[PDB]
């Protein structure tokens, strides 16, 4: 997530035609970074309210919703908006598929740990495998 | 494990999995002398392709790239099933839509079979296969003609069509086994439109067998012990969700078969109720197998450390 | 691998120079497990003198959490803003090991946060 | 033919876990040198052992179990109906009232 | 008013328009939402609350 304080050194090197305001008080630079921030924020959240969404993107409550609905309907992000309670649901996992994913990760950690065991002390690993019969 | 698993594996003796690998010469002679496929015509319905044969056929089909390739397949028959135990390539040269096997394939066939008989290959040629690079798995007009020619004189014969392009682009093998009807015989009677769309013009001239694969015990052990991604994918296979749609389709055509059996039993001679019951038992058994896998996974992973 | 750099520079130094290196370790980003550093001449003799406060701080950063730091704030030395962020991060790690669904109430009480928004920025 | 594949997979996992436990015990005793990173990763492996013990997972698991139970019931009924038809057919030709 | 609403062939068919465009705006707007206020739709279509429900 790119905050608005690390882009001051970037807007100075932009070409003069790229710094054109769109008649709403916001330049071109702080519109693409807003959409990028919103798309990146959907990878860290399962759902977020409008007030909190408008706390890390500025644009408090009325423009964050408009931009969020604008990114959707164009195949740019996955989600849906519940305007009654003011919350945006991005991606919900279905429990059982998550269980199999975590099982795969658990087995991956088992294999990786044994790989380091056989890589650090190969002489001990061979003795342990033979002793596994007894 | 003691007595329980000592005789459960018994590597000294071939298991029930390796039973199919044994060639019974007397049974083969008896079944070919009886000729039970002459009376009926939808006799053979299942085609059991071995793992090595499928792998060799797939690799040969992909090796040609966009050009067609062809070869023969050895095997035998058992009841209503055609078993393919091996396959072997032919030294032919073909284009993207035509393979002929003019003069080098016909010597290679006989010479290769003679060489194979020397090192203990008791199976005889059971079929021919060719690849369709990028236009599905079906039988063309000349394919149907040569299938009729092969079937009319060499009675047991099944044509296998592979599709390397769709196999690579989809991640799963695209294969199809087919058999044909005699010349000018059996003209039996939204379906026709899609049928001609995905098959050729001769949709009613040939039928498609149900293709299944098998493997031996040593093959199973070597495969499951090859990479670590095969026992990890077993402890997290998650059935009943990978192929739920297939289960719903099986329930649907089960319902249709049950309706047909109810219609038949109220009043050619096939006993449709028994087949419907067998299909129902089969699909329920897959469902229960999936549930057992889920229960085993839950007991193994969730019930540890409080 | 970053901890290995500070370890070699800390193989011979002792006294005030060594304790200064400890503060740099807690300030360097990407250094979250101080395992190899804790089995050196530090634990051998650092429990006596005015430098024992930093030894307690290093033990707190390796095994303790943020609540374990408020209780003994008087004894422990002051922490810069960079070091406090690392300590709060390790507190979230400790809670994650115990439970895989951490409520906001636990995080707010342990990390001494008051605003929900600033807690989520830290997470 | 299915439980044996499950058994082989579980046995491979058991062998790996047994070897990891043997290494951890050897590190505890002193046969192998104290490797901090390996033991840290073992601790992380142990902390993940209760995989997804949430209430939503339990509800979904119960849904799956009930679905399979119903699919078994519909089909046990079918097998019983088939046996019923067989018995009726065998009974008719023997106790025929003509 | 001097070039469009003069001939009968455009003024009579101007009511079939100003409704196809409003319908297509409505369809695209409610695509991401699952529960949306009707007065909110009224603002985005520049029509009163009563006509939004009819549409």
């Amino acid at each position: 997530i790119i905050r608005g304080n690390q882009l001051q050194e970037f807007a100075a090197m932009l070409m003069p035609h790229q710094k054109a305001t769109t008649a709403d008080g916001s330049s071109i630079l702080d519109r693409a970074v807003i959409e990028h921030n919103l798309l990146s924020a959907s990878k860290l959240y399962n759902n977020i309210t409008f007030e909190e969404l408008g706390a890390l993107l500025e644009i408090p409550a009325a423009k964050a919703e408009k931009i969020a609905s604008q990114m959707i309907t164009e195949g740019r992000m996955n989600g849906f908006i519940d305007q009654i309670d003011g919350i945006v649901h991005f991606e919900t996992r279905e429990a059982l598929p998550t269980w199999d994913k975590q099982i795969q990760s658990l087995c991956f950690q088992v294999n990786n740990l044994l790989e380091k065991i056989s890589q650090t002390a190969p002489e001990w690993t061979a003795q342990a495998m033979e002793a596994q019969m007894a | 494990a003691q007595k329980t698993w000592e005789l459960a594996n018994n590597m000294q003796e071939a298991q029930s999995i390796d039973e199919i690998y044994k060639y019974d010469k007397k049974q083969q002679q008896e079944i070919l002398a009886a000729k039970p496929w002459t009376k009926d015509h939808h006799y053979f319905k299942y085609c059991k392709i071995s793992a090595l044969a499928l792998l060799k056929m797939v690799m040969h089909a992909r090796s040609g790239g966009n050009l067609a390739v062809m070869g023969l397949m050895l095997g035998k028959v058992d009841g209503e099933t055609m078993i393919i135990m091996d396959s072997f390539a032919l030294p032919v040269e073909g284009t993207e839509t035509r393979v002929n096997a003019q003069a080098a394939a016909y010597e290679y066939m006989a010479a290769y079979i003679e060489n194979a008989k020397q090192v203990g290959r008791l199976e005889n040629a059971i079929g021919w296969y060719h690849s369709h690079p990028g236009y599905g798995c079906w039988l063309s007009g000349i394919n149907v003609s040569t299938q009729m020619l092969n079937q009319q004189f060499q009675e047991p014969f099944v044509a296998v069509v592979i599709d390397p392009t769709r196999t690579i682009s989809a991640g799963k093998v695209n294969l199809g086994a087919f058999r044909t009807y005699p010349k000018g015989y059996k003209p039996p009677d939204t379906i026709p439109l899609n049928k001609i769309e995905d098959f050729g013009v001769h949709c009613k001239q040939y039928y498609a067998l149900e293709v299944s694969y098998f493997k031996s015990s040593l093959d199973r052990k070597l495969l499951e012990l090859l990479w670590n991604k095969y026992w990890v994918n077993t402890l997290s296979s998650s059935s009943l969700l990978t192929n739920a749609d297939y289960t719903t389709g099986q329930v649907f055509d089960l319902s249709e078969k049950l309706e047909q059996s109810e219609a038949q039993l109220g009043r050619k001679s096939e006993d449709k109720l028994a087949k419907a019951t067998r299909d129902s038992c089969k699909t329920t058994i897959e469902a229960i197998h999936g549930l057992m896998s889920q229960v085993i996974k839950d007991k193994l992973f969730n019930q540890i450390n409080i | 691998n970053l901890l290995e750099q500070f370890i070699l520079l800390a193989k011979g130094t002792s006294g005030s120079a060594l304790t200064a290196l400890i503060s740099q370790v807690l300030e360097a980003p990407g250094v979250y497990v101080f395992g190899e550093l804790l089995e050196l001449a530090n634990v051998q003799e650092l429990a006596e003198g005015a430098n024992a406060a930093y030894l307690q701080l290093l033990n707190l950063f390796a095994y303790g959490t943020y609540p374990d730091y408020i209780a003994n704030k008087e004894s422990l030395p002051e922490l810069s803003t960079a070091q406090q962020n690392k300590l709060k991060h390790l507190t979230i790690v400790s809670l994650a090991s115990r439970m895989k669904c951490i409520p906001y109430s636990v995080l707010l009480k342990d990390l001494e946060m008051r605003n929900l928004r600033e807690l989520e920025d830290l997470i | 033919e299915h439980l044996i594949a499950q058994h082989s997979a579980i046995k491979m996992l058991h062998s790996r876990v047994k070897l990891i436990l043997e290494y951890v015990k050897a590190s505890e005793a002193g046969e192998v040198p104290f490797n901090h990173e390996i033991l840290r990763e073992a601790y992380a492996l142990c902390h993940c052992l209760p995989v997804l013990s949430t209430d939503k997972f339990k509800t979904d698991f119960y849904d799956q179990c009930n679905d399979v139970g119903l699919m078994a019931y519909l089909g046990t009924i079918t097998k019983t109906c088939n046996t019923m038809n067989q018995f009726v057919n065998k009974f008719n030709v023997l106790y025929d009232r003509q | 008013h001097s070039n469009i609403m003069d001939d009968p062939f455009i003024r009579e068919h101007i009511e079939e328009l100003l409704r196809n465009i409003r319908t297509q705006v409505l369809i695209k707007l409610i695509k991401p939402y699952t529960r949306i206020h009707i007065p909110f739709i009224s603002k985005e279509l520049n029509i009163d609350v009563a006509d939004v429900e009819s549409l």
